């Protein structure tokens, strides 16, 4: 029952430490949770889909199994639904900075985006900057977009400076050959074929960095929960100093995150 | 195409929340969010009110509101 990738990031031994994430606001900024499904505590949230007015329906599948994912890993957690994603998986970057701003409003300890766009924005950036100045641990997917020559891959806002950008590992900890590759990666977490809380009380397989990027943000949340007192600052530089060491920085950032090192 | 984000200038230029709304409409925008934290707005725009917005003295940068998925 308890998926793998919640054992290969080593979150089973800081659960019995007895750290589980208890005390931590962490924001799913997504298409929205499945608020049907028996296995998925959601704390509260917000939609930002003009169209999609409840945080709560998912019509799309990647907001509930990113979401199953966090929970997975940190399941003394506080799981909010940013609905910042349509039915089609796509949103406009204003949508993301509502949300955003949002969980900034709503004293959100953690944000998970497994989400981007390969184009810069400003506003995204202020957005992503402001929630890092506010204390916010911020957490992004890397992007899918593979290799590209010498070309950083890696999407926005996973590619901000201020962002931890996380690409996707196997069970044998080989790259993803979808995974973002770039200087903008930070980490590697289980990305391939990740067996998730699907709508309608659903299980299943999804492979992509979407499916990296929610055991960051569940780690985060289980060093919140032993470090209290611990910044952002501190909770990113243990996650990037305390990984299983891979190749090259460029395809694997610091390499995958060990949970139990990090912690402290 | 019509879909943009303006950036303001705070002292070098825009506050008010309806002031940041009269330098879009008074370049034939159409304000859609203010932004409570990031100094500025998601604005429909024409290609004119792009060119005259990006003119504007109480303006920072005019760009693009991008569409990003779920990876
Ligand atoms: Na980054």
């Amino acid at each position: 029952s308890v998926p793998y990738g919640v054992s290969q990031i080593k979150a089973p031994a800081l659960h019995s430490q007895g750290y589980t994430g208890s005390n931590v606001k962490v924001a799913v900024i997504n298409s929205g949770i499945d608020s049907s499904h028996p296995d998925l505590n959601v704390a509260g949230g917000a939609s930002f889909v003009p169209s999609e007015t409840n945080p709560f329906q998912d019509n799309n599948s990647h907001g509930t199994h990113v979401a199953g994912t966090v929970l997975a890993v940190a399941p003394s957690a506080s799981l909010y639904a940013v609905k910042v994603l349509g039915a089609d998986g796509s949103g406009q970057y204003s949508w993301i900075i509502n949300g955003i701003e949002w969980a900034i409003a709503n004293n959100m300890d953690v944000i998970n985006m497994s989400l981007g766009g390969p184009s810069g924005s400003a506003a995204l950036k202020a957005a992503v900057d402001k929630a890092v100045a506010s204390g916010v641990v911020v957490v992004a997917a890397a992007g899918n977009e593979g290799t590209s020559g010498s070309s950083s891959t890696v999407g926005y806002p996973g590619k901000y400076p201020s962002v931890i950008a996380v690409g996707a590992v196997d069970s044998s900890n080989q790259r993803a050959s979808f995974s973002s590759v770039g200087p903008e990666l930070d980490v590697m977490a289980p990305g391939v074929s990740i067996v998730s809380t699907l709508p309608g009380n659903k299980y299943g397989a999804k492979s992509g960095t979407a499916m990296a990027s929610p055991h960051v943000a569940g780690a985060a949340a289980l060093i919140l929960s032993k470090h209290p007192n611990w910044t952002n600052t501190q909770v990113r530089s243990s996650l990037e100093n305390t990984t299983t060491k891979l190749g090259d920085s460029f395809y694997y950032g610091k390499g995958l995150i060990n949970v139990q090192a990090a912690a402290q | 195409e019509k879909k943009y984000i303006v950036g303001f200038k705070q002292t070098m230029s825009t506050m008010s929340a309806a002031k940041k709304k009269d330098v879009i409409s008074e370049k034939g925008g159409k304000v859609q969010k203010q932004f409570k934290y990031v100094d500025a707005a998601s604005a429909t725009l024409n290609e004119k009110a792009v060119k005259e917005l990006k003119k504007d003295p109480s303006v920072a940068y005019v760009e693009e509101d991008h569409v990003a998925h779920a990876y």
